[PDB]
DNA sequence: CTAATAGATTAGAGCCGTCA
RNA sequence: UGACGGCUCUAAUCUAUUAGU
């Protein structure tokens, strides 16, 4: 017999200095952190699109409700949750006519007809920012699903301009980086899904049952690209800094020329919570290597321990790298010869491919979520994903998958690294849901690498999310 | 009189009350209501009485289409009137309109000639005109305190919705691997063997390695395809225990540890493939595995013990298959997956991917665990072999005994599924 | 430390690059959202910043 | 450098479900 | 590209050995 450990739910921060599990319920019951006054919101697009913007806008003003109020807590409406205005009445417009789009996006090419919607919009984005007197918060790009259809990479169609990615929403948020514009990008089936339907008279996507889960979601992100804080973690030590490392391939080239992109999460020592990317992307020439020379090495950890130095006035008493692929001894020992002498630097890969499912023996409900199983004093199955008795559900449909944790270099305690992989898939801002399966370091990492990678142009780029997510 | 007192519908307008009831307790205010007790019973009159008559300082009463002509609501608004006469208290009684259905020309009697608190357009703004109205009235408040609204909502709300000591055991989709032959053997067929020979088709699992031959096999076994292999000096065959080279223990200049751990689970996963063969199942190539599944009618009414793995969808079968891998981390195991495939007359695959991809997203979308785990185990049963094992056959007399239970796993911490 | 260098370009280069240096860095790498920055600046670097 | 046989590890795309 | 989860298909690279040399 095989024997399982549980680790407790890690519970997140809200207004009033008032902790809770959920994010929902303490947004519906005590409020977020700071304080705005009101989002103005930028909308480019057609006609019918801003029709479909304002018509949106105008119904988040009141409470909508879920099919089920225990699986899905509801939402009472916007001012009620943010404790701040968006209505639509602060709203800019600039029109894209029609006729522009189905000109461009014909030309048989779809880098070429990608390139070109990607400058139809960010040139009249970018005029507006330079030579205009109103003040924009949010800009709100909404987009046609014929646009949407037909430009991404793997798209059939029934040079200069070949050194960019093929797909729209990549490289429009790599063309806007040096620009610094918050935007989100919605297509006119999102926000208008009653009237987008197939050959049956129904809609193509059925939002019936959880239009408050869409609210809550939009009405977050739209928080949070404003510059508000929706939430921050409640049980962050102090000294440790979490980085993670994530590989993407560059291509569109001679050479795939493997690229490396960091993000960082620490204490503010003000108790708050710093959680920026770092990244001046880090390259390998060599194919199908995922590993760093030394100078690369050297120049990215020298970069994230002078932050954190600088952020907090001292170097740090513990680094994590959490990463998704192992180190070689080469890399480590170019980590090891710029990190100063008291300080622990520990190396953890997350994986998820390694087959490994519990049954209960009754009942047709899955395992609960915190449960791990450790082989080792340096290796442990972990599951984030399971039933959560607090929403009567799990969050997954199948048997779900744990993740394997292995302290690949350094030395730590399994039961901490557990601990606190748990506690950091509490943090994904770009979405409104109880928690992820994923720690958050390894998936906005991941989220810089392919924005910042369909573009060769970009110097010193943006460290903060609202400009890629 | 500290008391404010909440009327509402008990299964209708639960999350306006529980909300608004949350907000008043976190401003301070002392607040009554029937969603903030449990164990009621006779709490139920002679008590409400009391609370409206010599508690309740204001009488909050949330009106909406399921609030308008309600037994309760109607007798403890008669009740507040009575007290409202009894002071000397014009503003007792507040409406709060919540419901677009309810229109301004439908309101009972009680309460047509009160002006009320609008909601339906926002609530932040009816929240703040309640606090105004209150600070206007002078209604009893104590320092604002967002502790007691939080610690109500963890011990009413969240009553019976948390872990639970409880000891349960898991069932996994691991075989543990009972048996090891006692000896590796290295056969030096230096330059007799053909040089092409593509040892993979032989009788018993081989591996081509320098000049030798590993393998778990007699010194003179697979004679059959190789003639010239009677004439053979035995004393020249390199022997290694299995149980040194398994747990780390052995290492020479022939053949590191690892390199005889990946040639072992080389043999192991070709015995396997070899003895699926055997079992006469059928196969399914995947994109880098290999899936095994039954056909309609090799079972009896395809089911073995009371448990289906061959069915029927619209025009398509399902049938329910396993995939095998042998690994030696953590511990020597035989790991299985779990796939559907779909037939258009249960013996004949379907010849499009998409199609396959579709069918098994919408065929597993109300298969739950007790499904896909009954399912599991009695496929692996169907393939045990006398009573409690499976044999791989490694060579003339060599075998691999692997378990048909997989391993099972023990927690303390549970829930107590409340339907 | 910068305003004594007795070169009126190179104080006024140094002190300008110190300034925005820290402003640029507030407006890319934070998810703070400041409208209008303001600059408090000392009598005596208003008074020996001419030519 | 190069063509096969494994095991073991990596990234990329793309489709489907969310009620009950 | 409002999320998340689960699947399937397609590349690489490393290591050992064999034939290339
Ligand atoms: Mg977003």
């Amino acid at each position: 017999m095989k024997e399982l450990i549980y680790i407790e739910e890690p519970k997140i921060l809200f207004a009033h200095g008032q902790k809770c599990t959920d994010a929902r319920d303490g947004l519906a019951l005590f409020g977020p952190l700071n304080n705005l006054y009101g989002i103005k919101s930028g909308v480019i697009g057609t006609k019918q699109g801003l029709k479909i913007f304002r018509d949106y806008l105008d119904h988040i003003q009141k409470p909508i409700y879920n099919s089920n109020s225990i699986t899905r807590p509801m939402f009472p409406g916007f001012e009620a949750v943010f404790d701040c205005k968006w209505e639509s009445t602060g709203i800019t417009f600039k029109e894209v006519t029609n006729e522009d789009i189905g000109k461009f996006l014909y030309n048989s090419s779809t880098h070429k007809r990608t390139y070109d919607l990607v400058s139809l919009f960010i040139d009249k984005i970018i005029s507006a920012n330079k030579n205009e007197d109103e003040n924009v918060d949010v800009w709100f790009v909404i987009v046609p699903d014929e646009i949407y259809k037909y430009c991404r990479p793997n798209s059939v169609l029934p040079a200069e301009t070949y050194n960019y990615d093929a797909q729209f929403h990549d490289q429009f948020k790599a063309r806007l980086l040096k620009h610094t514009i918050p935007t989100q990008i919605f297509r006119e089936s999102t926000l208008a899904w009653r009237d987008f339907k197939n050959a049956f008279g129904l809609p193509i996507r059925d939002f019936s049952k959880i239009e408050g889960h869409l609210a809550w979601t939009i009405s977050t992100a739209a928080f949070y690209k404003a510059g508000g804080k929706p939430w921050k973690l409640s049980d962050v030590r102090n000294g440790v800094c979490y980085l993670g490392l994530v590989y993407k391939k560059v291509e569109k080239s001679k050479n795939p020329r493997n690229a490396c992109c960091a993000a960082q999460m620490f204490l503010d020592n003000g108790d708050g919570t710093v959680f920026k990317g770092e990244v001046g992307p880090w390259y390998n020439p060599k194919n199908g290597q995922y590993h760093l020379e030394p100078k690369e090495a050297k120049a990215l950890l020298s970069q994230s321990l002078q932050s954190y130095k600088e952020q907090i006035g001292e170097y740090p008493k513990e680094v994590f790298i959490h990463a998704k692929t192992r180190f070689n001894h080469q890399e480590w020992d170019a980590f090891l010869e710029v990190t100063p002498k008291e300080t622990n630097l520990v190396g953890v890969t997350i994986s998820k491919t390694k087959p490994l499912k519990l049954y209960k023996t009754e009942g047709d409900y899955t395992i609960l979520r915190g449960n791990a199983y450790v082989v080792n004093e340096r290796s442990a199955f972990l599951w984030t994903v399971g039933y959560v008795p607090k929403i009567q559900t799990a969050l997954s449909m199948e048997v779900p998958n744990p993740l394997f944790i292995e302290i690949n270099k350094g030395e730590a305690d399994i039961k901490q690294v557990l601990k606190d992989i748990l506690s950091l898939t509490k943090l994904n801002y770009n979405a409104c849901i109880f928690a992820d399966g994923e720690p958050v370091t390894l998936r906005f990492a991941d989220k810089i690498g392919e924005i910042l990678t369909a573009s060769t142009d970009i110097k010193t780029p943006p460290l903060a999310f609202k400009y890629y997510i | 009189r500290n008391k404010i007192f909440i009327s509402h519908a008990t299964p209708d307008d639960n999350d306006f009350t529980r909300w608004l009831a949350l907000k008043l307790i976190g401003l301070g205010y002392e607040v009554w209501c029937d969603i903030l007790f449990l164990d009621k019973g006779v709490d139920f009159w002679s008590n409400i009485e009391k609370v409206i008559r010599e508690d309740t300082c204001k009488f909050l009463l949330v009106s909406s289409s399921y609030s308008n002509q309600r037994e309760g609501v109607l007798k403890e608004l008669a009740v507040a009137a009575k007290v409202k006469k009894q002071l000397k208290d014009d503003k007792f009684i507040i409406p709060l309109a919540i419901d677009e259905q309810l229109s301004y020309d439908d309101i009972n009697i009680d309460i047509v000639r009160l002006n009320a608190i609008d909601f339906k357009m926002s609530w932040a703004r009816g929240l703040k005109d309640i606090l105004e109205a209150f600070e206007k009235q002078k209604v009893p408040k104590e320092v604002a305190d967002a502790s007691k609204s939080n610690l109500l909502y963890q011990q009413i709300f969240l009553h019976d919705k948390s872990v639970i000591e409880k000891e349960e055991i898991y069932d996994s989709n691991w075989l543990s691997i009972l048996s090891f032959p006692e000896e590796l053997r290295f056969h030096e067929y230096n330059w007799m063997l053909p040089k092409r020979f593509d040892v993979r088709e032989l009788t018993f699992p081989a591996v081509r390695y320098k000049n030798y031959l590993c393998t778990f096999a007699w010194a003179y076994d697979f004679t059959y395809h190789l003639p010239k292999t009677e004439t053979y000096h035995k004393s020249k065959t390199i022997r290694i225990p299995t149980e040194e080279i398994l747990s780390g223990s052995y290492d020479s200049n022939f053949i590191r540890n690892a390199e005889c751990k990946r040639l072992i689970v080389q043999l192991l996963n070709k015995a396997f493939e070899l003895r699926m063969k055997d079992k006469e199942v059928q196969e399914y190539e995947m994109s880098n595995k290999t899936a095994y599944w039954l056909e309609k009618g090799k079972l009896e009414k395809d089911k073995f013990e009371k448990t289906m793995l061959v069915g029927k969808q619209k025009d398509k079968n399902w049938h329910f298959a396993i995939s095998g891998a042998s690994k030696l981390y953590p511990f020597p195991v035989l790991m299985i997956s779990s796939h559907i495939f779909f037939t258009a007359d249960g013996k004949k695959l379907i010849d499009s991917s998409s199609v396959q991809h579709s069918s098994r997203r919408r065929q597993g979308k109300n298969w739950w665990n007790n499904t896909w785990r009954t399912k599991l185990l009695a496929f692996i049963k169907y393939l045990s072999d006398d009573d409690t094992s499976f044999y791989l056959e490694m060579g003339s007399e060599e075998k691999v005994f692997v378990s048909n239970e997989p391993v099972k796993f023990k927690g303390n911490v549970s829930y107590n599924i409340p339907e």
